[PDB]
């Protein structure tokens, strides 16, 4: 089985540099290129460089003239990359991609020739904010019975950085209904979020619903219930 | 550098529909583009290399088209595995260069939201912020339009809206809008409202509430 | 136990590249190959394996080229035009390998040269060609300062005083 | 002692491939690829191209309607297989210009 | 007929379009190689081999 | 600001010719086009371009090749020959193409190092290759004497003594 | 100085035309002439050939 194991997700200030690693598995690294691409949220595929395993020859973006540096590691097989003075529209999804065939003749009529095997991706986040957690609030269920027939509940999981933010409702026990939205960056630069869930109306008394968050690199574990408010 | 043009840019076609999708070159690539498939919160896969060169383990439906500058993809048959975000890849020289990339999406039958309203809670006054928001469950198509209303009173430069991506099922959108203020100017204003305008609603309906009751 | 170098022969035992640099020092013998060198004759064999498979002849309804009976003048035109088109592109084919084939031959042995030239070139007033390509380098060099010849950086003045004492004075 | 040896090589192999060149009918060289495809499993694939399989039936015979090519009516295909042990089995019949109908159904 | 995939289609059955040349059947139907009269013919990917090691 | 060569450089400042001489010496630097390599180059482009261009071929009334309704088997037949013949002329027109650059750029590449050896053959023994495609001049070379190696007429055994003692020297000669 | 150096070289052009060899799909030359005719005026020439308008 074949492997690229990717380094863990970083946080950094604008200015400074990211070194992310991509380490090797069940190929040979050398007879071997690899290429970096990244992905910023919501938008698509950039490319940014090339290195060859065997000679060590690089290809770069003209977008990162000077800004990034591609190295390896023969022994052991490993690769980096370094993106130097940062900015807030570097925050991205970095991939390491295998890409093409060294020491040996093949032509591009081969899978090998194009971007074979992806790594799971590395985010890199750019701010100038500190590590926080969330704070979690209770949203209760309005009006008379709702509409009538069907009631939505839900947490709002506001304030906190960076991404991402795991939540679950009844500890994976109520799935069907849920609906976690997209986390929205605000003005003043901190993420924020909420989760809901459609029930009956009926089961609102009876029923017990409690909402997990998990925030780990503030290591905030948070478990917060709702139910309607008394007036 | 050899810029990729790719022209769908969105797309919508229901199951077993039959879907083009195209890659423009700058230069001459003579065959060697690639295919790839990126499905909602996942990394890209490889689908065809070369023109026309199908990867192990994908079907049959997807084809490959086109040689020198004109490339194409074709998806016959759809099915809901094929919803995904596309890019083609040219490898005939460095700089190698990816695409816009073109998103499928399904449009089933119309369905109008359910728009509910939630009002800002007594533990999120304390901070000195309170929060609107403005709920919109299971609807297609997309575009939707939300607007708020506090005492008749315009609302611009105060507002934030996240969508979902299209669930597994009910091939639907769910949207929530977000507005933000101070405790100081919540204080001021008695009704808040939110107007929800959408082609399943023949008028815009509109959920409300009044601050001091629930 | 003397080395020899690529005028002769080849090197059997070498995995690390197409090409490369064989010793003798102070330090021992050693083996080293040029990744570069060995890259660029490979890239070049990709370039024009690419083109020959480049274009991809997709042909669909076509003449009949077989025939249960015995017809007249058309049938005789029709297998004529085929035996035609059969053997232009066999001769084709045939050449196009020919020429491909000696090209490659020429420009893998033209880098070599390039090699042993660029060598040539660092090590300057310090060595001479012994013939079999191989160099007589005339200073203690070391394991470094073969490593620095390898990897081009070599500095001729830094060894050329005892070089030319070695090469001149009997 | 005061001199060195620095000699510079290529690689080799056991035993290599010959191949031919504008001078030369044989050269033995390390790698070679075969560019002639000699070679077949036997059996057509039935992917990308739509493959019809006539059976006891040929294309004329289907297209006029032959009792035991009913099965053929409104089909479509890329390329239609027309086996030797095919048979008519209707009225017997004959077709001025037979191979240009053919290919002009077939097309 | 069998389930499985090749662009190329002759008489003698489906063949593989990676090489240039083929010399199964003149006759074909889709992405196939040119018909030649020659079984073999070796393109050279490395260079020319000396026997001294 | 020193002075590189051919090896992997290119000079943009240069109108008078293709190939030339660029030095740097005790009256400054200075810069020559080489008009005679210059047009020999360009003699042997002349030379292929009239070849692929010699031949006209004159055809007049040839085959149908456009047809406005299906017909049959010779039609088909009509078509495929003309199908085979484009196809043909097509690949001896990108094979052509295809040695004839590679040619021209073997033949460029060679006109430089020609340059370079007619050069290497006048100084002898007064000067070495840096590598980059220069020589280190080991005499006091004014630009008289630049212009003598330039137009061919440099003598080496007037400048031998003096560069001899500069070559090898370990302190004192 | 009592010594001098002298280096030999090639023009250069700022952007250059992009032609195919045997081995290589874009090298970037100084100048290329097309071979190919792909454009008409969309007019019959009455010589030198006598040309009859039906
Ligand atoms: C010949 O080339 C093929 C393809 O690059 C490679 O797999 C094989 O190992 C090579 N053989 C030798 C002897 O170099
Ligand atoms: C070349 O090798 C020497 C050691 O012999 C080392 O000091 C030097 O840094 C190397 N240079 C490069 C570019 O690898
Ligand atoms: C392969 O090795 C050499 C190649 O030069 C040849 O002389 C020898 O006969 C061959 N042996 C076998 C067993 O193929
Ligand atoms: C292909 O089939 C033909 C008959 O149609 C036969 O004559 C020929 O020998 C076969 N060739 C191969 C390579 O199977
Ligand atoms: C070459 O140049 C020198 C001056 O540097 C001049 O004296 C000599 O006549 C010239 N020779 C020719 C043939 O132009
Ligand atoms: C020259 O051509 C390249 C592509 O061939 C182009 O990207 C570049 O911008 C051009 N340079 C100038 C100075 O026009």
């Amino acid at each position: 089985q074949v492997q690229l194991a990717q380094s863990e997700n970083e946080l950094k200030k604008p200015g400074a540099s990211v070194k992310v690693s991509c380490k090797t598995s069940g190929y040979t690294f050398t007879r071997f290129g690899m290429s970096w691409v990244r992905q910023a949220p919501g938008q698509g595929l950039e490319w940014m460089g090339w290195i060859s395993g065997y000679t060590g020859d690089t290809k770069y973006a003209r977008s990162f003239q000077g800004r990034l540096t591609l190295t390896t590691d023969t022994s052991t097989g490993t690769a980096y990359m370094e993106l130097r003075s940062l900015r807030s529209d570097d925050t991205a999804i970095y991939y390491c991609v295998r890409n093409r065939v060294q020491m040996e003749v093949s032509p591009a009529t081969q899978s090998t020739w194009y971007m074979d095997l992806w790594g799971r991706g590395t985010l890199v986040s750019v701010s100038s904010p500190s590590t926080k957690g969330p704070s979690v609030f209770p949203l209760a269920p309005s009006s008379k019975s709702t509409s009538g027939g069907t009631a939505a509940l839900g947490c709002l999981v506001k304030d906190y950085f960076p991404e991402p933010v795991t939540v679950s409702w009844n500890s994976g026990a109520l799935t069907s209904g849920v609906h976690t939205f997209p986390a929205v960056l605000q003005s003043s630069g901190l993420y924020s979020l909420s989760s809901v869930v459609t029930v009956p109306s009926s089961s609102l008394g009876t029923q017990t619903y409690i909402c997990n968050v998990n925030h780990k690199p503030s290591n905030t574990k948070v478990d917060k219930k709702v139910e309607p408010k008394s007036c | 550098d050899i810029q990729m043009t790719q022209v769908p840019v969105s797309l919508s076609a229901f199951v077993g529909d039959r879907v083009s999708i195209t890659c423009r070159a700058s230069q001459d690539i003579s065959r060697w583009l690639a295919w790839y498939q990126q499905k909602p919160g996942r990394a890209p896969k490889l689908l065809i290399y070369a023109a026309s060169s199908l990867q192990g383990g994908v079907p049959s439906r997807f084809r490959g088209s086109g040689s020198g500058t004109e490339f194409t993809l074709t998806i016959s048959g759809l099915q809901p595995e094929d919803f995904a975000t596309y890019y083609c890849q040219q490898g005939s020289t460095f700089p190698y260069t990816s695409v816009l990339g073109t998103i499928l999406g399904i449009p089933g039958t119309v369905a109008a939201p359910s728009v509910f309203i939630f009002p800002p809670s007594d533990e999120q006054l304390k901070s000195g912020t309170a929060s609107v928001v403005c709920l919109l469950n299971n609807f297609y198509p997309r575009e939707a339009k939300v607007q708020w209303k506090v005492d008749n009173a315009l609302q611009s430069g105060n507002s934030q809206e996240s969508v979902t991506e299209q669930d597994s099922k009910d091939s639907t959108y769910s949207l929530s809008s977000t507005l933000t203020l101070s405790k100081a100017d919540y204080e001021k204003h008695k009704v808040y409202a939110c107007e929800v305008t959408h082609q399943g609603l023949r008028s815009p309906v509109t959920k409300s509430f009044n601050r001091g009751e629930c | 136990g003397a080395i020899a170098g690529f005028i002769e022969n080849g090197w059997e035992g070498m995995i690390d590249g197409w090409y490369g640099f064989r010793h003798q020092n102070s330090e021992g013998t050693g083996q080293a190959a040029d990744l570069k060198s060995t890259q660029a004759a490979i890239d070049q064999i990709n370039g024009k394996l690419n083109r020959v498979i480049e274009k991809t002849n997709e042909k669909f309804h076509q003449i009949e080229k077989e025939f249960s009976e015995v017809e007249g003048r058309i049938q005789d035109l029709e297998k004529y035009v085929e035996d035609t088109k059969i053997d232009l592109w066999s001769y084709n084919a045939e050449l196009l390998v020919a020429l491909e084939n000696q090209h490659t031959i020429d420009l893998t042995d033209s880098e070599m040269n390039k090699l042993f030239e660029k060598t040539r070139r660092q090590l300057r007033e310090n060595a001479e060609d012994m013939g079999n390509g191989c160099f007589k380098i005339y200073h203690k060099c070391d394991n470094a300062c073969i490593e620095s010849i390898r990897n081009g950086t070599y500095d001729h003045d830094v060894y050329r005083d005892e070089a030319l004492n070695n090469r001149f004075q009997i | 002692n005061s001199t060195a040896t620095l000699c510079l090589g290529h690689h080799a192999v056991p035993n290599g491939t010959l191949v031919k060149t504008i001078t030369d009918d044989q050269i033995e060289v390390t790698n070679a690829t075969e560019l002639v495809q000699s070679s077949s499993t036997g059996k057509i694939c039935n992917n990308p191209h739509r493959i019809l399989d006539g059976i006891d039936c040929t294309l004329i015979d289907a297209l006029l309607g032959d009792p035991h090519c009913d099965v053929f009516q409104n089909e479509t295909w890329d390329l239609f297989v027309e086996r030797s042990k095919a048979f008519s089995n209707c009225y017997p019949y004959d077709v001025p210009d037979y191979a240009s109908l053919r290919s002009l159904v077939a097309s | 007929i069998d389930t499985c995939i090749s662009e190329c289609i002759t008489p003698n059955g489906s063949i593989p379009n990676d090489k240039p040349f083929q010399n199964v059947n003149k006759i074909t139907y889709g992405a196939c190689p040119k018909y030649v009269k020659q079984n073999t013919l070796k393109l050279a990917t490395g260079m020319r081999n000396v026997p001294e090691k």
